[PDB]
């Protein structure tokens, strides 16, 4: 399923604005927040779109008639016993490895960020790049 | 994401009761414990496995290991004869889960 | 912080019933809300959550597609619309406030009994 995040990753009032941009990309971080990108036109099931996603062991690239979420993301959590951040589930689409350190790299595209589950609490309280 | 805990614990007054709860999710996320007395809404006793609310006395403590979490109640009194529940949430925040509930008999 | 449930009653299977939880003593619009139900002699079962601004809502599988959760932040009131009720839905329904910044429930109402028969 999809989660509605856009408000009318920043927090301790929650704010979210991860807009779809017209179609270089760069990001400086130590937290490995940027995980991938969506490239396409309508960004829905009507046309084919390109999905690029990186994870801990590999990178997957697919072209499909994806039905994307308005606020697509990859969920992560801090594993209580192992004391490290781990992936949970993808919330990028409903239907269908190269990521302080600066990382420098179809009519529209959107950036996929790793979102801490602590942000997915139901309350109003509880990640930067260039294009 | 299921939570399993024993249907009951029998403890004599003055002894220490240890109410356990297990499940794979509990190795990933924090557990929360509630105490419910008949006719009343559940009251939070422990959060983040081992922390107390300001309204909860030092007799209540918690610990965890692997997939199991434990609520430890020392100096058990008659007033502690209540149904205790373990609670958690999934990794995406879309679902909340309670265990069956343990009836603590003093 | 006070939460007051109302709208409970006795209905036949297949009928609908609407519950309401009035909130006071806090900034209702900043907190998410939950419904939790407890059948007599049974433990606590989580039913549904709605986010502070109503942007997201989730349901337990057992009530998915039948229950609808909504809120009016201008009336400080939480609503639960239960359609196509079944005998298995007999329970005391509590409203509870989500703790800000965490995954537990801090404040609870008194609960209202709903019987389906
Ligand atoms: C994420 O948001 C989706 C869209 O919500 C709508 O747009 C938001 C910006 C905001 O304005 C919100 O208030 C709007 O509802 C949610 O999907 C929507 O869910 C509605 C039901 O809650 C649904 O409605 C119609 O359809 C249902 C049956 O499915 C009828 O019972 C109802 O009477 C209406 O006819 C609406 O169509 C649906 N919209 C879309 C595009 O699917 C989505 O659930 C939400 N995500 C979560 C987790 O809550
Ligand atoms: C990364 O993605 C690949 C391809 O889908 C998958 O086989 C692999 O298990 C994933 N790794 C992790 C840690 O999820
Ligand atoms: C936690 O660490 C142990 C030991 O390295 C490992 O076997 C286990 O798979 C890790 N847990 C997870 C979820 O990766």
């Amino acid at each position: 399923q999809c989660v509605n995040l856009t408000t009318r990753i920043h927090v301790g009032t929650k704010r979210f604005d991860n807009p779809v941009l017209p179609f270089y990309f760069a990001s400086t971080e130590k937290s490995n927040i940027i995980r991938g990108w969506i490239f396409g036109t309508t960004l829905d099931s009507k046309t084919q779109s390109l999905l690029i996603v990186n994870n801990a062991t590999n990178v997957v690239i697919k072209v499909c008639e994806f039905q994307f979420c308005n606020d697509p993301f990859l969920g992560v959590y801090y594993h209580k016993n192992n004391k490290s951040w781990m992936e949970s589930e993808f919330r990028v689409y409903s239907s269908a490895p190269f990521l302080k350190n600066l990382r420098e790299f179809i009519t529209r595209f959107q950036t996929l960020l790793a979102l801490h589950r602590s942000y997915l609490t139901p309350g109003d309280s509880s990640a930067a790049y260039y294009v | 994401y299921e939570l399993t805990q024993p249907p009951s614990v029998s403890v004599s007054p003055g002894q220490t009761a240890r109410i356990t709860c297990s499940g794979d999710a509990l190795a990933k996320h924090y557990a929360y414990w509630y105490r419910q007395k008949p006719g009343q809404a559940p009251v939070l006793v422990i959060y983040k496995d081992s922390e107390r609310p300001s309204g909860i006395p030092e007799r209540f403590s918690g610990s965890s290991s692997g997939t199991t979490v434990t609520l430890t109640i020392s100096g058990v009194q008659a007033e502690d004869e209540a149904d205790y529940y373990c609670q958690s949430a999934d990794s995406i925040g879309s679902s909340w889960v309670f265990g069956g509930g343990t009836k603590l008999t003093v | 912080v006070q939460l007051v449930e109302s709208g409970g009653g006795v209905v036949q299977p297949g009928r609908s019933l609407r519950l309401s939880c009035a909130a006071s003593g806090f900034t209702f619009s900043s907190y998410g809300m939950h419904w939790v139900r407890q059948a007599p002699g049974k433990g606590l079962e989580w039913v549904t959550v709605i986010w502070y601004d109503g942007s997201n809502r989730y349901y337990a599988d057992s009530v998915k597609g039948r229950f609808t959760i909504s809120r009016d932040n201008s009336k400080n009131t939480l609503y639960l619309q239960m359609d196509s009720l079944r005998a298995e839905d007999t329970a005391v329904y509590y409203c509870a406030r989500a703790v800000a910044g965490e995954w537990y429930f801090d404040y609870w109402g008194q609960g209202t009994l709903v019987t389906v028969s």
